[PDB]
């Protein structure tokens, strides 16, 4: 060890470059004797009030400076002048109350800067001036109030930024103008109440946007301009409706999160043209009266839409839904049902608590992959015998509380689950044979259960 | 299959009875076994339904034969019969007992 | 000695020396001869008996019971049963009778029970039942009746039980059962009853059970009003749409009421008042119920479930109306604020899922000592006062799935069996194995929280 | 209890971290053990939240360190880094590679 600050632990970076770990030494200030050739300096969790009695610039080889968990209150302007090789700077978990006014300027090689977990509330404009290499910026867990749009304009090389866990309440138009290269933007856990119609118009390269855990009152239409957007989150807000053609501006969207929003209405065309979208979930949108249009977005694999007032389905609804595997339209007002035959690859169906009165023949024909079918709590007065004739993979079936009187045994032999409770008019018996492999049975009458080996003196009717 | 029975299983006996017959399910302990009768034995009563006519045991305290559940036809001797039910007493609406045990 | 027990038949001694003769499944062309009097029981059933008779046998003054079922009779001559002064029960089911014997059944003074079900009868001639003073029980199901034979029934003031089920009766005129004061049990199910008079049941004061099930009613049967001694009432599997205000005012001491498989949309609030003997009430999918129903003078409810409606809120003292209640299911309504529920002791299960509840205060579940299962899933519960669950010793199952929670009240609640918290995405903090022994089923918003319990008596946990 | 840790359990170690620290869960032999760090080790990325600050593995193909999931900060050598992701190629939108590997 030569030049490796006494008490600290050093190491070779590239050959003859020096990496110095003086972390968790509880130093009052940093050591005076520090070898140039240092390419990595870690000073973390070290109660460091000020820099310095003797600060050490001229370490032109310094690649990475870590200054976290230190009690710094400010940064002098000439502090980092020597460092021509600085790529990453870490200044988190300090009591900084504003971005260093000039101290950070013209670090030409600086690539990633962490200023999270401080008490910063003010960002002086052109504090980031001349940072041509800056790609990654942290400003979370701070006390910001507005977007420092002015200061952010110079950072045209930024690729990722976090303004999360602040107190930002509003986003002005063009608030991130010059940031053409930005790819990942995180605004979650703020108090964002309102945002402009052109507030995201700058960043064309943006792929992911996090607006989650905020206080938004309406859908963010600025979204329109983000053509390369891939992942979008604005859940846990107070939004009430999704407008027609809401995501028209953003094909190649893959994941969308808008849960924990009291969404009541959704436009029918709102989810059109998203070919890479795989799953759609819409719970408790009471004000939806029609099935949504899904033109140019046929690659849905899981569609669930419940708690609405949907009266009926387009008869060629399945034409829009190949690749669909699970379909859950429970708790609506459905009476008649389309063919569903076109919707192969369907494995699961949940149509409970609808007002369905009849099950026709073709309404479940050629569903070879279908394994689970729930039609419980409908008002199904009659089922055509051959309705279930062509469902080889069917194993789970629930027809509970349907006002049935008889049953179609044809096909369906040896399914695993069968539920018939609440069909009080269903009184005739059913043999254990015609039905091996039943592991769960529900039946309106105890003796009908006994016919399967159960019935005490485990199902049951009762 | 069985006497006047349309479909049976080797294990459980008769599953389906001829048109106007009643099915009686008997516990041979453990297995249930289905018999097909022209009418139901004492203890049971005849119940007609459009899918299945069934013999139904009469769980009425001290009843011998009955009209349905909840109504006894002829009560156990040593007990007075009043409006399909069987009491020691027999009210008070104004009954009393003739040369019979059928509290008027 | 044979005793003259009609060769092929099986006889045996009844009372002192009374004789019971079973000549049933013998496939007789007609009935025997000899067959000496003193017979107190005669069973001829399943016997291909075309006509009675070439030689009929009256003078059987001791006959208590005559069975003539499955014999394929097409008619009954007028003098057929003249000898039988002791006849109590006559069985004529599963024959091809097309109408009640016009006179043949008259003045059987001792006849107590008569079975005429499973025939093809469509006409009931008036005064065919004339002089049947002892008749208590009448079967006429599985026949082709079209209307109530009011005239013929008017004489039967001794009837206690009657079944006109599985016919095609479509309508009941007012006072259709006038004189039947002694009647207790009336069965009209599996008919095509579409409309019935408002005073169509005004006759029978002694009626205790009424079965109108499996019919084609469009409206509530308000005639019910007059049946004060009614105990059991069934009109399920119809097409009824509503229960009117004060629907069961006329029938206290009601115990069981069946109206399921009816598309009931509205229910009057006072409709279920004053039924102290009513034990269970279930109301599924009555969308137009907007207010909790009044239950004055009917406190002995043990299970109350009312779902699929628009109930906005509960009177703060609803539970005062609900002691003895054990199960409460008000799922799938529009509830925001909640009353004390403390008064509703003896409560074992509570289901309040898919409501719009935003907050759980302190007193809203205090002192529910018998409570075992509580479901508050799919609510919008943003906050829970910590001690809300402090006083729930018997609590074992808890479901808060799909709520707006960020944190959790561990206080009290220790050692329950089931815990479900999925869908609370703001719930990110961890949970210790201790503070929670005996947890055999767990659902958790994040997998890492599950791992804290040992997952990737045995216990489980899933994301 | 532990270094900057407020509550621990006998089985799982630390349950809650001091104000601005990150929790790191180490899953060994089907059991979780909780550590409290000032920041997350390589492979993990720092995620700040108001209830729990947590270290999160970035299971991103051939990534060494990352900004979040879905975005890689420092990619493995022998693989070009393009818009937070790591490819052999790297388009065509208009990238190319100097003396570095950051297309
Ligand atoms: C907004 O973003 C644009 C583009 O991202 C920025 O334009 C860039 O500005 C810098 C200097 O401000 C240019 O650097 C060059 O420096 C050399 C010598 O130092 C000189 O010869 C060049 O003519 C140029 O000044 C860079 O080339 C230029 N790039 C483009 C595409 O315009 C702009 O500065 C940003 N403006 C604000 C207010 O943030
Ligand atoms: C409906 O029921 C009442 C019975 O409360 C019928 O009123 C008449 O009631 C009397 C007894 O209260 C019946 O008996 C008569 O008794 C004397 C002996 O005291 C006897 O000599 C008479 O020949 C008769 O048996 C009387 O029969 C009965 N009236 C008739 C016409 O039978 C009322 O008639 C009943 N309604 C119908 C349509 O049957
Ligand atoms: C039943 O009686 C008819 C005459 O009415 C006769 O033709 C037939 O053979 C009889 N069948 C049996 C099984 O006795």
């Amino acid at each position: 060890l030569r030049g490796c600050p006494t008490h600290c632990h050093c190491e070779p970076d590239g050959r003859m470059l020096l990496r110095v770990d003086c972390s968790d030494l509880g130093l009052s200030e940093l050591p005076s004797n520090l070898s140039v050739f240092t390419s990595y300096l870690d000073l973390s969790m070290n109660n460091i009030s000020q820099l310095l009695p003797n600060p050490l610039p001229s370490l032109r080889f310094l690649e990475e400076l870590r200054l976290a968990g230190n009690a710094l209150t400010y940064i002098p302007k000439g502090a980092f002048t020597g460092l021509y090789s600085l790529k990453v700077l870490m200044l988190q978990n300090n009591q900084l109350r504003h971005v260093p006014t000039e101290a950070l300027q013209n670090l030409r090689s600086l690539q990633s800067l962490r200023l999270d977990a401080n008490h910063i509330s003010y960002v002086p404009p052109s504090c980031f001036s001349g940072l041509h290499s800056l790609r990654h910026l942290w400003l979370d867990d701070n006390a910001l109030t507005e977007i420092p749009v002015q200061a952010f304009r110079s950072l045209s090389a930024l690729q990722a930024m976090t303004l999360a866990l602040n107190k930002i309440h509003h986003i002005p138009d063009y608030a991130f103008g010059n940031l053409s290269s930005l790819v990942v933007l995180h605004l979650h856990n703020n108090r964002i109440h309102s945002l402009g119609k052109k507030c995201f118009d700058g960043l064309h390269s943006l792929e992911t946007l996090d607006l989650n855990y905020n206080n938004l009152d309406e859908f963010p239409t600025a979204i329109r301009t983000l053509s390369n957007l891939k992942e979008l989150g604005f859940h846990s807000n107070n939004i009430r409706s999704i407008p027609e053609k809401a995501f028209v501006g953003n094909p190649s969207l893959i994941t969308i999160h808008f849960y924990d929003n009291p969404i009541q209405f959704v436009g029918r065309s709102a989810f059109q043209h998203l070919p890479e979208l795989r799953t759609l979930t819409l719970n408790g949108a009471s004000q939806i009266t029609e099935f949504p249009d899904l033109t140019g977005t046929a690659n849905l694999e899981s569609l669930t839409l419940t708690g609405a007032q949907i009266s009926s389905l387009p008869q060629t609804v399945c034409n829009q839904l190949p690749n669909l595997q699970v379909l859950d339209l429970s708790y609506n007002l459905l009476e008649d049902l389309p063919s569903f035959s076109v919707c192969q690859k369907l494995q699961k169906i949940d149509l409970r608590h609808n007002e369905i009165y009849e099950i026709k023949v073709d309404t479940f024909q050629q569903l070879l992959s279908l394994r689970s079918l729930n039609l419980a709590w409908n008002k199904i007065a009659i089922i055509h015998p051959n309705a279930f004739s062509t469902l080889p993979s069917l194993i789970k079936l629930d027809l509970s509380s349907n006002l049935l009187s008889s049953f179609p045994i044809t096909g369906l032999h040896g399914l695993t689950h069968l539920k018939l409770t609440g069909n009080h008019a269903l009184q005739s018996l059913i043999s254990s044979e015609n039905f091996p492999e039943l592991k769960v049975i529900e039946m309106p009458y105890a003796y009908q259960c006994c016919a399967f080996g159960v019935c005490e003196n485990q199902c049951s009717p009762a | 299959c069985a006497k006047g029975c349309e479909l049976c299983s080797e294990v459980n006996g008769c599953l389906k009875c001829s048109p106007k017959l009643f099915i009686l399910l008997e516990r041979n302990d453990i297995r249930q076994v289905g018999v097909c009768l022209p009418s139901c034995p004492p203890g049971y009563f005849d119940a007609r339904n459009p899918d299945m006519n069934k013999c139904i045991k009469c769980k009425i305290e001290h009843c011998e034969a009955c009209f349905s559940h909840n109504f006894c036809t002829k009560c156990k001797e040593g007990l007075y019969l009043h409006k399909g039910r069987c009491y020691p007493a027999c009210p008070e609406g104004s009954s009393a007992a003739n040369g019979t045990m059928e509290c008027s």
